[PDB]
């Protein structure tokens, strides 16, 4: 018995109300056929089309568009339309549905003229109450509505390949862990014997102060040098603390806090990292809260380091990236690279326009994706390396942190697919 | 290595029970979960102001497709997804002659200006409100150009016309929704280079979504509501914000932003008082206006539902000192569970991919432990086979403050909590709605430094 009903059309410019209606028609109760509905295919797809079109089809609805008018398939769909329609003795078998406004009525096919078209062109919702009108008047056999087929025809042939596959990935990111501390921070007894508002950050071993005493990881007998006012000092003044407890979190006493000791811990490497890379001859550009370090141009041949370009040109400008240090623990010990992009004219005189820097930033960014991004954090990485493992950082005459150069890898166990277009 | 675990993608429900991960798809399938009869439209401006409003409203009818047709759906039209009828005649039209926009669009004192133009599109909406026996559902307030040109900061109330606007109708209950001539009608608007100053000709159904979306709400319909719910928990975010005016720097004010199942939120207006603090520049409140707006919230929940709620989430971008802590902790109810969490996107981790120029999926989470984690909610999606958005993405930091809770339902929780806003029908958004909310809140209640007026929806502030 016929319930099926057919619609034919141009592809893949009609699917939208090919699939509106179709899925709206199929959810009101009735059964919708066309093309896009199976993705199957195979199965001798013309003979497919002559049985539905000849044996099972009720009612036959021809999307004149502009593209449908004259189509190939449209065409012969169309002759074989009128054959069964001739067989049936069924006038209204062919419904002619105008879905667009630059189709001229003389233009529309010879056989399809003379038939009512049913209006789709000034609003949807009306052409499918006036369809729904017309399956009322002929008597379609059919149930009642659900909208549940619909939701699963649209999860099942169209949710198909955008669907979350369990594939395993292996994620970069931007943090490098802390391979080895010293043995022990040493705070040491001064501010009697130093001269008093002193500004010990432009020391060359980092030092903090913490009221009597200062905090530092260098020897009793190291500052002599910069502070020719504190050789009385006496080794035996000078309070040690093993880094690993502190590490640890376990220390409490009244000296100090654990968070007060974690806090002076991170500007210490704060500052070293900023003098260690002072040392490694990178510019470097005061932002508003922190100072990022980048290369001038010239700097590495060809301005890539193996087969990465690090330093480019944009129209008359040219545009650097450049690397920021922080530091930070418990999660485990981290050091942060946070990156950014600045812009120049002559290459090595930064531009004093903060808008025009934040617009260019914004405009060269536009066209960096995350390959680009990896890449160039990971050359520049690698460009600070000393050795092929990891790199050092100095605490003192005789303590360094050694910095590994790979940043710390992440496992996904969920993917997807990667689109063709 | 470090592990990834994967939270799957929330579900909203829609029409005739059915449930969609795009609303957009929902929407145009099923329908809107509540429907009204009609939109009953009014419009206050010139005449070519109506003539352009008249011209989009007969346009959003028709058919509009988008180039990209697999990431921005196309848009049957109003009444085939919405089944309302919203149409451009029987509207209700107030007419501003163009010599008293120019009256007081040359004025020195930008302050001033803002002020008369307001003023002079107030006076009228209220007196068509009032005298008419007309129902009008909504005002649609189309603006010229060149007055948004000249009513902006720097171009005792605040110096911005949508603030300014949305504040002073907060005593009035009127639902506004403002445009310019320059969106409506984007293509009829040319530079000197014979080129739009606007080009909409790549997100026209996008942009016709946004609006109708924004439209069918603010009328009084509820588009779509999220399917899976835990019964009876409420969402609390908290908004601080510093008034530039007063003479001690300290003075602050607050707000709250309170959330159920339906994502029709409702605004509690605190008292303004010494909260910041200059110093360390983090905000904290004094135990009796902490007091004041919790008793509010639970009343307005009672109010709304009738019984006390199980749980209660105070999402804010700052941690929570000890004695807001425990003057919040003297109001609630014992059967109640109190969890306060800090959500801030300062925290610089980005994940790079191996392989391909995409991003990491959207939804993966790294749990720090047991109080603190990451969330990535704005990482690539492949329902569109686009992410969300560019560059690379910066996760936002959720720390369980205070209170106890498991993290993992947290994180479902607050990404639950992303696709509940109907300002714009997109797929997500990387903010959580109780905190995406929260400058332009804050800078509307601020625009007023005399409001006394009661909760309301969310409808009359956004």
């Amino acid at each position: 018995m016929r319930n099926k009903i057919f619609i034919s059309h141009a592809t893949p410019d009609d699917n939208d109300f090919t699939r509106w209606l179709a899925l709206k028609l199929i959810g009101l109760g009735y059964e919708v056929w066309c093309d896009i509905l199976f993705l199957d295919k195979g199965v001798d797809f013309w003979s497919n089309i002559e049985k539905v079109i000849r044996e099972d089809t009720c009612k036959f609805l021809l999307v004149s568009s502009s593209y449908s008018n004259q189509r190939e398939g449209v065409l012969k769909e169309l002759a074989v339309a009128a054959k069964v329609k001739k067989q049936l003795k069924d006038d209204k078998f062919i419904i002619p549905l105008a879905i667009d406004e630059q189709l001229s009525y003389d233009d529309i096919n010879i056989d399809i003229v003379r038939l009512n078209a049913i209006d789709f062109k000034m609003s949807w919702a009306r052409g499918l109450k006036d369809i729904l009108e017309a399956f009322e008047k002929q008597k379609v056999p059919k149930e009642v509505a659900d909208a549940s087929k619909s939701n699963l025809l649209y999860q099942q042939i169209f949710l198909h390949d955008k669907s979350v596959i369990e594939k395993e990935e292996i994620y970069d990111s931007n943090w490098l862990s802390i391979l080895s501390f010293p043995e022990e921070l040493r705070f040491h007894e001064y501010n009697w014997m130093l001269p008093k508002r002193f500004d010990v950050r432009e020391l060359t071993f980092p030092a903090v102060r913490y009221k009597n005493y200062l905090c530092t990881f260098a020897w009793a007998y190291d500052f002599t040098y910069h502070l020719p006012k504190t050789e009385t000092y006496h080794k035996s003044k000078t309070i040690r603390i093993p880094t690993e407890e502190i590490l640890s979190g376990s220390y409490d006493s009244n000296f100090i806090r654990n968070a007060e000791c974690k806090r002076l811990i991170v500007q210490l490497l704060n500052k070293a990292f900023e003098l260690r890379m002072k040392d490694k001859e990178v510019q470097e550009y005061e932002m508003s809260n922190k100072t990022a370090y980048w290369l001038e141009k010239g700097k590495l041949e060809k301005d890539k380091f193996e087969k990465t370009m690090l330093v480019g040109k944009q129209k008359d400008k040219n545009w650097h990236f450049a690397i920021s240090g922080a530091s930070k623990l418990y999660p485990f010990p981290v050091l942060m690279i946070s990156s950014h992009i600045f812009f120049t004219a002559d290459g090595k005189k930064l531009i004093d326009s903060s808008s025009v820097q934040h617009s260019s930033r914004r405009r060269q960014g536009k066209n960096w994706w995350n390959n680009t991004w990896r890449t160039k954090l990971l050359a520049f990485i690698k460009y600070l390396s000393d050795d092929d493992t990891s790199f050092y950082l100095e605490m003192g005459s005789e303590e360094k942190v050694f910095v590994s150069n790979e940043p710390v890898k992440f496992k996904g166990n969920v993917s997807y697919n990667i689109p063709e277009k | 290595m470090k592990e990834l675990i994967y939270i799957e993608e929330p579900k909203i429900l829609f029409a005739h029970g059915q449930k969609c991960t795009d609303a957009r798809d929902g929407l145009a399938l099923f329908g809107p979960l509540n429907n009204l009869y009609g939109i009953k439209s009014g419009v206050i401006g010139t005449k070519q102001g109506l003539k352009i409003f008249r011209d989009y409203l007969d346009h959003i009818q028709k058919p509009i497709y988008n180039s990209n047709s697999i990431t921005r759906p196309m848009f049957p039209g109003f009444e085939a997804v919405f089944d309302c009828k919203w149409e451009s005649t029987g509207i209700t039209f107030k007419e501003v002659t163009n010599e008293d926009i120019g009256k007081f669009l040359y004025n020195s004192s930008t302050h001033k200006r803002t002020y008369d133009l307001v003023s002079l599109f107030i006076d009228k909406i209220i007196s068509a409100n009032k005298n008419e026996d007309e129902n009008v559902d909504v005002w649609f307030v189309i603006v010229p150009d060149e007055i948004y040109k000249y009513c902006r900061p720097n171009s005792n109330y605040d110096a911005q016309f949508h603030d300014q606007f949305k504040a002073r109708l907060l005593k009035h209950t009127i639902p506004t929704q403002i445009f310019r001539e320059s969106t409506l009608a984007w293509r009829d608007f040319k530079n000197a280079f014979g080129l739009p100053i606007r080009d909409f000709s790549k997100i026209e159904g996008h942009l016709a979504w946004t609006i109708s979306t924004a439209a069918f709400y603010k009328a009084g319909g509820k588009p779509w509501k999220l399917s899976d719910v835990r019964n009876g928990v409420c969402y609390l975010g908290l908004v601080y914000k510093k008034v530039e005016k007063s003479k001690n720097p300290r003075n602050a004010c607050c707000a709250a932003q309170m959330f159920l199942d339906n994502g029709d939120g409702t605004v509690f207006k605190g008292e303004v008082g010494p909260w910041y603090n200059p110093k360390n520049g983090q905000y904290h409140l004094e135990p009796k206006e902490a007091k004041a707006l919790l008793s509010q919230s639970l009343q307005s929940y009672k109010e709304q539902i009738g019984e006390y709620p199980k749980e209660v989430f105070i999402h804010a971008k700052t941690r929570f000192n000890h004695q807001e802590w425990d003057a919040f902790l003297e109001v609630t109810p014992k059967e109640t569970n109190l969890v306060g969490v800090t959500i801030s996107k300062t925290k610089p981790l980005k994940l790079y991919k191996t392989e391909g120029d995409y991003t990491i999926l959207r939804g993966n989470a790294y749990v720090v432990n047991e109080r603190s984690a990451f969330l990535w909610t704005v990482g690539y999606v492949p329902k569109i086979q686009t992410a969300l958005s560019m560059e690379v993405p910066n996760p936002l930091f959720i720390e369980i403050n205070k209170g106890e809770a498991d993290i993992k339902q947290v994180l479902k929780d607050i990404l639950s909590l992303t696709k509940l806003n109907y300002n714009a029908c997109i797929f997500a958004d990387g903010e959580p709605v109780t905190l995406r909310f929260a400058d332009k809140i804050g800078e509307i209640l601020t625009a007023s430094t005399d409001i006394k007026t009661p909760p309301l929806a969310f409808k009359y502030y956004i």
